[PDB]
Formats: structure tokens, sequence, C-alpha cells
């Protein structure tokens, strides 16, 4: 009863935040491309 | 073949030889983004979760 | 017992507090300890946990409070006088390649076209 | 024959270990006379080296 | 004091120099990324050569005079003596020609580029490029000897270490029970001994062929250039395995402190990092795959050196485990070595990418290798070296580094050289070759993206030029005010601030029991443990 | 090494503590492991504190309580538990005192 | 009371396999979106170079 | 050094107490070490026809 909604609410805005970090340490050449062409 | 301009990938496959590379290039990162899947993974979930944690699992 | 007036706000007042008197506090409270508890008034019950176990000198953060701040502003204005100096030392260069300037670049692709170059994928090759 | 002899000279001397030996007087100014110019010498030839003058 | 045999204050002026070697051997990377920038010669005029001079004057100083000095040199020499419980080193005499013959190892090298000539060979200095029939002037002749100094100085200095640990430790401390530090530089030392005259007499034979013809490696005589491809690279193998191995012992000495909390397995890190030493003498063909070795000798290498990731994941994932449960405290020494464990193990995965035979023939001396052995270098050899700077300064100069100010060095540091290396990953698996000052038009991408990032940690290091400064003048001004951090360990949840003065440092070595700054005697007892 | 053996271990430690260093010093190990301590063993984690004569060192024990119990309706059970041995010594908690 | 055991193998086995299924979802993608991806393009192509007879 | 572990003599440098101000000679250390490239650029176009 206790690690079924308490682990939980510590997890979903976890993921949510780190996808964020991957898609600036990695995903940052997927902006420089995309804002000059030229 | 030729380069291209902010490119990221291999230059086209005109050779098995050549092809066969572009099956092991992605059959090696298929296996190397498990393994960083997990690092970035493992390192957001002790950086974050176990810098707020006063009491040492010193044991 | 132990007057109203020296530990009232023991909490902006611990710090820029003289040593002397500082100690002579924490000599006062270490006698009404030897008591039977909730006997000691709140002010002087509250004021005996700032000593053991506020935040001051030890237990001080690692940063201040305005001070996570003056990381990011250091960061943030790290990446502009890096470029603000790259600009100084572009215009400070060689004159460039003759084969860029996007009229090179064009005829370069229907040679390519016509030779199929890279079929599937791009063989662009224009980047004035 | 000498090991006990220079053992009191060595032994108590207050002075420098490579100043501690009787014969060492004339170890040293003959010695520093190869060491002031094996170390000028071949760096003076340097800006020699730098125009071409060779020989 | 210039020749003092104390080897505390020989231990400082290899950090003297390893930072006047750093601003040169980064100021030449200045000029070799500057040229990057466009296409066409922009700053060096129409000069090719001075373009493989600098890059061999660059790669060595970072190399032989940077992570060599320091790592061994700057911290091997202060810590070694120190941990372990000896007053100073084992043989202090030569600890004196181990750093003072590395100023002339300098002498023997920024003269090798002001001759007529310029040693335009590279860092591998290949016989047949450096001949003399290729190479005519005496610049070459001086880049062959620089390496014979530095050689022979980090030679002596680790027959110091073999017979420092074996008999010059304190009562209690028995074989099992070391720090890890001593066990990175110890187990070094047995690599530094087995590998450094096989490369004197690799250099040698490059020096009889050259003045006195004796066609070792001339191909007229059927002297072999490929003979030298496994005799250099014999050597080359174990020695970028002698830029981290010290590396992985501040790392497990700042992350397990930062973390009140013992270091995970710490009997399984000794036997693992010893394998990597052993077994790091086996694989040395595996950068010359494509040179022509046989089919079934690729065909063991590229099982072979897969192995070495064997005690490396050991070695990382008891990194991820010596702080999952406990306390965090980012101060900067935990920020390097929290993003040593992100960046040293993205190359990681390009090393066992670059390490099979069937597709290093489409990666050699491309750009892809050079995205790949920096990310292990600067990424994993400097952010071991700033977390063990931050970790022992005030500990050992008596004075605190601006905290606040340390933050902002390493961020320009990480996302800072990141956008360098990480954009060297594109331009080499389209095929881009190595040490070339102009380049075909599409590659005129990233190579001003990573054109950008080289002003962006080369500001952070004139920052960092600074923090040197702040904590000479006024460091002493920093502990008493609210700039630094004083208490590297902060106190437990239960433990009261007013009984934490009394039993203030709970450390696992004596690196921190002792003085800020440590004593000229700082060990006249025998002092015991356990 | 099982739940019962921690707490006839540490609720021995307890009584020998004769000092304010070595009340510290145990309650940390008794909160710094993998399990949660019964309320047989933290009984003699206030008495501890009760022959050393100081009190913020029994209102951290119920503050090491909060945030090691891993559940506020496993906490709230816990302390109406304790609630007989935590009105005779009159020890307060860090969220009634308002610090 | 309750005896409650294991806040931290509860945060090891959770811990460990949602990166494994984090490692998943990152190169199930790159396999299929981006390898299969590139394939279909190539074997597109020399399907239209054997069409010429 | 061999005795006088104060603080600020155990570095061959000399900080306070001098003549002349410490940022002169702890920047005229590390710039001049910043310099020596950039005087290789210098002596080696001059001799090869460039500028
Ligand atoms: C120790 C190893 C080391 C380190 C740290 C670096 C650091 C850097 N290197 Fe270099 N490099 C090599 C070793 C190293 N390099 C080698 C072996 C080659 C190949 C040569 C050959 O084979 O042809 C090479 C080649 C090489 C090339 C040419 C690629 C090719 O032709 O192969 C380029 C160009 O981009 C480059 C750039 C850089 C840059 C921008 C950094 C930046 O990281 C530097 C700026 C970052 C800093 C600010 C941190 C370092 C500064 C310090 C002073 C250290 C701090 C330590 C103390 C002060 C405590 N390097
Ligand atoms: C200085 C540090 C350093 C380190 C540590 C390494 C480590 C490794 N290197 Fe690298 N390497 C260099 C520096 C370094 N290298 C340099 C300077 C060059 C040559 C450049 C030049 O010639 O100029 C080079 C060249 C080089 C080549 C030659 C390419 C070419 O020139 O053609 C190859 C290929 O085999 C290679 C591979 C490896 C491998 C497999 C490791 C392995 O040890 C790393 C393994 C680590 C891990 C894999 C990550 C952690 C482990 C896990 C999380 C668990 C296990 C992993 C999985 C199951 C996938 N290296
Ligand atoms: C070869 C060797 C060359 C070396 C050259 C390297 C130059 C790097 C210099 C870095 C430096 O000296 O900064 C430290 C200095 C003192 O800081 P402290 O640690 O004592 O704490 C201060 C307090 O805690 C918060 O300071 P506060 O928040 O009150 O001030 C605001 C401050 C923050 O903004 C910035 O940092 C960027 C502008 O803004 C300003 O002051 C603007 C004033 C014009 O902070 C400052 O005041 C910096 C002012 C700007 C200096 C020029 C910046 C150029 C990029
Ligand atoms: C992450 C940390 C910070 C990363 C900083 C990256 C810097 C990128 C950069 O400098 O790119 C410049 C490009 C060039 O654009 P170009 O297509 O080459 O046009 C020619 C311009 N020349 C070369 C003649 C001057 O011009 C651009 O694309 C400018 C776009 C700016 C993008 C900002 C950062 C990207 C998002 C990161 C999050
Ligand atoms: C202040 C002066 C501004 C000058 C105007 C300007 O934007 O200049 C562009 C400069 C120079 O770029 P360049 O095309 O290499 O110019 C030199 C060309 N020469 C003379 C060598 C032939 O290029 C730059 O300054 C860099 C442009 C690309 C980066 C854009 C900003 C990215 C910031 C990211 C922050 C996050
Ligand atoms: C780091 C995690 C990967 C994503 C980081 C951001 C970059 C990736 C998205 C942007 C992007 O264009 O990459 C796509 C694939 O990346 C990937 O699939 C990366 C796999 C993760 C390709 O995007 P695209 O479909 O435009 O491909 C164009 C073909 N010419
Ligand atoms: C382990 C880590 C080691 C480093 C691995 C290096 C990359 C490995 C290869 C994966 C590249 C996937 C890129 C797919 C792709 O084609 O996207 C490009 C654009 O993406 C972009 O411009 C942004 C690139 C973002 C890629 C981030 C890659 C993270 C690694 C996993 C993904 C296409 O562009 P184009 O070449 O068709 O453009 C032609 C202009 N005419
Ligand atoms: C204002 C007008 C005067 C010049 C500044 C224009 C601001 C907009 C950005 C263009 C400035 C600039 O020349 O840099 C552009 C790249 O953008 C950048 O690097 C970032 C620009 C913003 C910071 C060059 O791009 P370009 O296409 O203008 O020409 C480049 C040569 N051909
Ligand atoms: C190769 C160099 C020699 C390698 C072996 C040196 C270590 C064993 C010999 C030894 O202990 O004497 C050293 C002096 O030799 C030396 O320092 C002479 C080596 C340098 C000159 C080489 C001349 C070759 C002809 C240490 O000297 P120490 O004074 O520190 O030992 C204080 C003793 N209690
Ligand atoms: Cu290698």
């Amino acid at each position: 009863e206790s690690w079924v909604i308490t682990e939980g609410r510590r997890l979903i805005p976890e993921i949510f935040q780190w996808s964020a970090v991957l898609s600036v340490c990695l995903g940052w050449p997927g902006a420089v491309y995309f804002f000059s062409k030229a | 073949d030729v380069p291209t301009p902010y490119a990221c990938y291999f230059q086209d496959s005109a050779t098995p030889n050549q092809e066969g590379i572009l099956e092991l290039h992605d059959n090696i990162m298929f296996y190397l983004l498990v393994i960083l899947g997990l690092v970035s993974w493992m390192l957001y979930t002790i950086v974050m979760t176990y810098s707020k944690n006063p009491i040492a699992y010193k044991y | 017992a132990l007057s109203n007036a020296a530990v009232m706000d023991l909490q902006s007042r611990w710090e820029n507090m003289p040593s002397t008197e500082q100690q002579d506090i924490v000599s006062k409270l270490s006698e009404r300890q030897k008591l039977p508890w909730a006997q000691l008034t709140e002010p002087e019950k509250q004021a005996v946990w700032y000593i053991s176990y506020g935040e001051w000198g030890p237990r001080r953060p690692v940063l201040n409070k305005g001070d996570s701040s003056f990381i990011a502003k250091g960061v943030a204005a790290g990446l502009l006088f890096s470029v603000g100096l790259f600009a100084v030392v572009r215009m400070a260069g060689g004159q460039d390649a003759k084969t860029m300037n996007k009229e090179w670049q064009l005829k370069s692709d229907e040679y390519l076209k016509s030779k199929n170059a890279n079929p599937w994928g791009g063989y662009s090759q224009v980047q004035s | 024959n000498k090991v006990i002899q220079l053992q009191k000279i060595f032994q108590s001397s207050t002075k420098p270990l490579w100043w501690r030996h009787p014969r060492s007087a004339l170890y040293l100014y003959p010695f520093y006379a190869i060491f002031a110019v094996a170390v000028v010498t071949p760096l003076l030839y340097i800006p020699n080296a730098i125009r071409g003058i060779k020989a | 004091w210039l020749y003092s045999t104390n080897a505390k204050d020989i231990a400082v002026l290899y950090f003297m120099l390893a930072i006047f070697s750093g601003m040169a051997g980064t100021a030449m990377s200045l000029i070799i990324r500057l040229e990057l920038a466009a296409p066409g010669s922009q700053y060096l005029h129409g000069n090719s050569q001075l373009f493989n001079v600098l890059v061999v004057g660059h790669a060595v100083l970072m190399i032989f005079f940077l992570v060599m000095p320091a790592l061994i040199g700057g911290f091997g020499n202060y810590l070694l003596p120190l941990m372990i419980g000896a007053t100073d080193t084992a043989f202090p005499r030569i600890n004196n020609i181990a750093f003072w013959v590395l100023p002339m190892g300098l002498v023997c090298l920024v003269t090798s580029t002001l001759v007529e000539s310029g040693a335009g060979t590279g860092w591998t200095v290949y016989p047949p490029l450096s001949s003399i029939q290729a190479h005519s002037g005496p610049s070459v002749d001086l880049a062959i000897f620089a390496l014979h100094l530095t050689s022979i100085s980090s030679l002596l200095g680790a027959i110091n270490f073999i017979v420092t640990t074996l008999n010059m430790r304190t009562n209690g401390m028995t074989m099992h029970k070391l720090p890890l530090f001593v066990w990175s530089i110890f187990i070094t030392a047995f690599l530094l001994l087995l590998s450094l005259p096989v490369l004197s007499a690799g250099i040698t034979m490059l020096l009889l062929d050259r003045n006195f013809n004796t066609s070792f490696f001339e191909v007229s005589g059927g002297g072999d250039p490929i003979l030298y491809e496994h005799l250099f690279w014999f050597f080359g193998h174990p020695e970028v395995y002698i830029l981290i191995i010290p590396g992985f012992g501040i790392i497990s000495h700042v992350v397990s402190t930062y973390s009140k909390k013992p270091v995970f397995g710490e009997i399984s890190m000794v036997y693992a990092m010893a394998s990597i030493g052993l077994l790091g003498f086996l694989v040395w063909s595996h950068h010359m795959y494509i040179v022509g070795l046989d089919a079934d000798t690729r065909a063991y290498f590229t099982s072979a050196t897969m192995i070495i990731a064997i005690p490396t994941g050991i070695k990382i994932f008891s990194w991820l485990a010596t702080i999952h449960g406990g306390s965090i405290r980012l101060a900067t020494p935990m920020l390097y070595a929290i993003a040593f464990l992100f960046l040293f193990t993205m190359g990681g995965l390009t090393g066992v990418a670059l390490a099979n035979a069937s597709l290093d023939v489409a990666f050699h001396d491309t750009y892809y290798v050079v995205g790949h052995f920096h990310y292990v270098l600067s990424m994993g050899a400097i952010f071991s070296l700033f977390a063990g700077y931050y970790y022992w300064s005030p500990q050992i100069l008596g004075l605190n580094y601006n905290e606040k100010l340390a933050q902002i060095q390493f961020w320009l540091i990480f996302i800072g050289a990141n956008v360098i290396f990480f954009p060297m990953h594109f331009l080499g698996i389209n095929g881009m070759p190595r040490r070339i000052p102009d380049y075909p038009d599409a590659f005129a991408g990233w190579n001003y993206v990573a054109s950008i990032g080289s002003f962006i940690a080369t500001l952070s290091l004139f920052l960092f030029i600074y923090i040197l400064y702040d904590q000479l003048v006024n460091g002493l001004n920093n502990k008493v005010n609210n700039k630094s951090v004083i208490y590297n360990k902060a106190p437990d949840f239960v433990e009261s601030n007013t009984i934490f003065n009394l039993n203030t440092v709970k450390s696992s070595s004596i690196e921190f029991l002792l003085t800020s700054p440590p004593a000229v005697h700082s060990f006249n007892t025998p002092a015991v443990q356990s | 090494e099982t739940f019962e053996e921690f707490t006839a271990r540490y609720e021995k430690e307890f009584d020998e503590a004769y000092d304010l260093f070595e009340v510290q010093r145990v309650l940390n190990n008794c909160f710094s492991y993998d399990l949660v301590p019964a309320p047989a063993v933290i009984e003699k984690a206030l008495r501890a504190a009760r022959r050393v004569n100081d009190l913020p060192t029994a209102i951290r024990v119920f503050e090491a309580l909060k945030y090691k119990v891993e559940n506020e309706d496993q906490y709230k059970a816990y302390l109406d538990e304790l609630k007989d041995v935590r009105q005779e010594l009159g020890v307060p908690l860090k969220e009634e005192l308002f610090p | 009371i309750a005896p409650i055991t294991g806040t931290i193998k509860r945060r090891v086995i959770m811990d460990i396999v949602l990166g494994f299924s984090l490692g998943g979802v990152m190169a199930s993608y790159w396999w299929w979106g981006f390898h299969m991806d590139k394939i279909n393009k190539r074997e597109k192509f020399y399907a239209e170079l054997a069409e010429r007879k | 050094v061999h005795f006088k572990d104060g603080v600020y003599e155990n570095i061959p440098f000399k900080v306070k107490g001098r003549k002349t101000p410490y940022a002169l000679s702890h920047f005229g250390f590390f710039a001049i070490g910043f310099a020596v490239p950039f005087v290789a650029c210098y002596v080696q176009l001059k001799k090869s026809g460039a500028f």
C-alpha cells in the first residue's frame, strides 16, 4: 500500500525531466542544424 | 561518394563490403544505447533523488 | 530561569553575537537541561535546538541562498564573452575560400545529379 | 685504514656533504670551470642555428 | 628553494610546470582549432608546415608535460609519501632529477620548432615521414630527445614507487589495506617500468636510422616501417592506460568522501585495477588493424581488446554503487567526479566500437577517433585532475579557492568542451582525415561548431588562472567569510554542531588529519593503524 | 542480522551510553542501516537522551524518524504508538516548536 | 507496529529495470525508426536498379 | 624549502611582502606560457616568407 503510489510520484516527473537532459546534452546538434541550414 | 554538409551518418553504401559495415555499426550501437541508457538513468536517480538523503546508508 | 530578552529570536541573533556572550548562553542553557523537561519555556526550548542542530558554521550549505544564481550567471555570461571574443579573431581573419559562395555550391549539384552520387540521401552540397 | 679516520671528519663536520671530504677543494673549482662553459656554448650557438649559419 | 630534496617541495614544482606546459599545450590547440574554423588557410597564411609542427607541439605537451607530471609527479610525489605513512620518498635524491630534467625536456622541444625546418611528423613519429631524406634539419632530432628525457624521468619516477610501497609502510598497514590512490600508482609503476624501455629502443633506433644510417627502418635495406607500428604501439596502449589509472584513484577517493560512505567493493576494485594493467599489455595492435595484419591476428585482437571493458565495467558500476545509498554533497570535486562518470563512459562506448577489426577499417585516422580519445583524455584525465586539485588544494596550500567561482569553471569546462568533442564523431563518420590544415567544403559544418567551443574551454582556463590568483592572494580571507566551503564533510543528521568541532575530520586517509599546510617533517614518529 | 537481532543489539548499547557522544554516535548507526528501527529500541533512544540531559538530540530523533519512515500512513500510527513515553519526558517535535 | 524492511532493495530492482526499460525506448527506436528506415531506402533504390532490363 | 612550515612558505613564490604587485608576477608567468606558441608562429612564418 506504501510503495505502490509513493514510489510512483517520485518517478513520474523524473523521467519527464531526465529525457530533457539528454535532449540538451546529446540532442543539441539537432538545433544548430535546424537554425542555420543557409 | 560525396560528403554532405552538417551530416551525421555514413556515406552511401556502394559495396557489400561497405554494406556489411553499416549493419555492424548499427548492430554495435544498438548494444551501446542500452549501456548509455542505463548510465544516463543511473546517474540522474542518484544526483537528484539521493542528494537530499541526509542519513547515509554507510553499511 | 532565563530571561526573555536573551533568547528572544535566536535565529537572526546567533551569528553577529559576541563570542564571549555566545557561549555564555549555552552555559545557562546547559544548566536548564539538568531539569525535568517541559518546564523550559518555548523561546528557551526552540533556541537550544538552533544551537545544537541549526545552520551556522558546520551544517552551513555549500552554496549560499543568493549563490545558485551567481553560478548560472557566470556560465551564461561566459558563453557570451566567448562568442563575443570569437568575432574579434574572425574579423581579424584571412580571406576565405572561393568555393563557398552559394554559386560554386550550386553548379556542383547537377554535376552530381548527372552522376547519381547520393541516390538515397542528400547531395545538396549547399551551405553558403 | 682511513675508514675510522674519515668517520671523525665526516661525522660532526657542520659542512655540506659535498664539501666534507678533505680532498675536495681541488675537486670543485675546475669542475665549476667545465660547468660554466658546457651550459652556455651549446645554447649560444642557437641564435647561430636560427639563421642557417652552420659549420 | 631550487634543489631541496624534500618530496613535498618537489611536487609543488611539478605542479608549477604542469600549468606552464598546460597554457602552452592549449595555446597551440587554440591555433590548431582556429585554423579549422573555415576552409582555406586563414591565420596560417598558406603554410601546411607549422601545422604538423603545432599538432605534435601540442599533443606531446598534453600527454608528457601535463597529464604525466601531474597525476604521477604532481600528486604521487605528494600523496604517496603522505597517505602511506612515509616521511618522504625512498630515493629522495633522484626525486629531484625526475623534475629538473622536465624543463630540460622543454628546451629540447621549444627549440625543436624555432629551428629552420620544424618537426612536421605528428605525435606518432613515423619512420619514413621522419627519415632524413624527408625531414632534413635538426627539428625532429630534438623532438625525439625531449620524448627521451620524459621517458627517463617517469621511469625512475616509478622505481621510486615500488620500493616505497613494498617496505616503507606503517605498522598495521598490511598489503590488503591501502588507499586506492596508492594502488593506482603502484599498479601504474608496474606499467611505467615495463613499457618505457620498449619505447627507448623504438626511438633510438630511429635516431640510428637518421644520422648513422643503420637501416632498422629504412626501406632500402629491408628495414620495415611496420616494425615501428608494433614497437611504438607496444608502449602506446599502456601509456594511455597510465593517464587513467591514477585517474581511477582520485575518483575512488572523491566519490566516497563527498558521499559519506566507504567505496563499494574495495577488494574488488584492486583486483580489477591490475587486470586493466596486465591485460593492457596484450592489446597493442588494435591501433594498426588496417596496416596489413593476418586474418586470425586481427581476429584475436577484436576479441582481446574488448576484454579491457570487463574490469572497467566493475570500476564504474561500483562507483554507481558507492553513491547509491549515501548522501551527496555537491561541491566542486563532486561535480567533476560525477561528470567524469558520464563523459568517460561515453568515451568507452566509442572504444568498443573502434575495438573491432571489422569496424576499424572504416574509422582509422578519421575524426571519429579524435572524438573518442578526447572523451577519455580531456574528460577522463582532466576531469580527474580538476577533481584532484580542488579536493586537495586548501588542505595542501592552506587557502580556500572561492567555491562560488569554481562552479562556473566546471560548467564552462563541461558544456564548453562537449561542444568541441561531440561533433567530431560526425566529421569522422563521413571520413574527414586527421592532421590536415584544410578539408573538403562539406566538412565546414561541424568544424565551425567545434571551433566556437575552443574559445569556451580556454575562457574557463583563463578563469582558472584567476581562481589561482584568488587562492594565493586573499585565500586566507575566504574561510573567514562565506566565500568557500570549509568542511568537506558536513556532519550527520543526529550529530550536534557543538560536538562536531571536537571530532571534525572523519576521514579514511591520513591526508586530511595532517595540518594545512603539512609540516616539513609531518612524520617524525612511526604512526600506527588498527 | 535479522529484525530481532537488530533490536536486541542496539537496545543493549544504549544502556552503557554514559555520555552525550556515545548517544549520538550510537543513535547514528541505529538509523544508518537499510531497515527501519523498531519502537522498542527507539524508546531507549529517548531514555538515553534523558540520561545525558540534552533535549535537541531527542527532537532530532523524531525528525530522523520522519524522513526515514517511507510512508506518512506508517508514521502517524508510529507517532501515536510513542505518545505514551513522549508525554512523560515532554519531548516536542520540530513542527510543533516552529523554530 | 510493522517490521518494515527493504526500502533500498525496493529502490534498486525498481531502479535497475526501469533503466533497461529506458535503455530500450532509445535503442529500439534507433534500430527501427532510423536503421530500418535507412535500409528501407537502400532496398528501394536497388530495386529501382533491377527494374532496368 | 627545508624548514618554516608556515602558510606561504611551502611555495617558491613570494606572495606577500613583494615590492611589485603579485598580479604582475602571476599573470606574467601564465601569459608568458601562453605566448610561447605565438613566437613559434612568428619566427617560422617570417623565415618561411609569410608574415
Ligand atoms: C592529454 C591529452 C590531450 C588533451 C587534454 C587534449 C586536449 C585538447 N585537444 Fe588534443 N590531441 C591529443 C591530446 C590531447 N588533446 C593527441 C594525442 C592528439 C593527436 C595528435 C596526432 O596524433 O596527430 C590531439 C589532437 C588534437 C587535434 C587534431 C586532430 C587530429 O589531427 O588527430 C585537435 C584539433 O581539434 C585537438 C584539440 C584539443 C582541444 C580543443 C583540447 C581541449 O581539451 C583543451 C582545452 C581545454 C582545457 C581548458 C583543459 C586543459 C587545460 C589545462 C591547463 C589542464 C588543466 C590541469 C591543471 C591546470 C590542473 N587535439
Ligand atoms: C587515454 C585514455 C584512453 C583510454 C582509457 C582508452 C580506452 C580504450 N580505447 Fe583508446 N585510444 C586512446 C586513448 C584511450 N583509449 C588514444 C590516445 C588513442 C589513439 C589516437 C592516436 O593514435 O592519435 C586510442 C586509440 C584507440 C583505438 C585505435 C583507433 C585507430 O587509430 O584506428 C582503438 C581501437 O581499438 C581504441 C579502443 C579503446 C578501447 C576499447 C578502450 C577501452 O579500455 C574502454 C572500455 C570502457 C568502457 C566500454 C566503458 C565502461 C564499461 C561499461 C559501462 C561496461 C562494459 C561495456 C559494455 C558491455 C559495452 N583506442
Ligand atoms: C590571463 C589571465 C586573465 C584572467 C581574466 C579572467 C577574468 C575573470 C574575472 C572573474 C571575477 O573576477 O569575478 C569575481 C568577482 C567577485 O565575485 P565574488 O566571488 O567575490 O562574489 C560576489 C557576490 O557573491 C555576488 O555578487 P553580486 O550578485 O552582488 O553582483 C552581480 C554581478 C554578477 O554578474 C556577473 O557575474 C557577470 C556580470 O554582476 C556584476 O558585478 C556586474 C558589475 C559590472 O565577481 C564580479 O564582480 C565580476 C564582475 C564582472 C567582471 C568582468 C566579467 C567578464 C566576463
Ligand atoms: Cu589503444
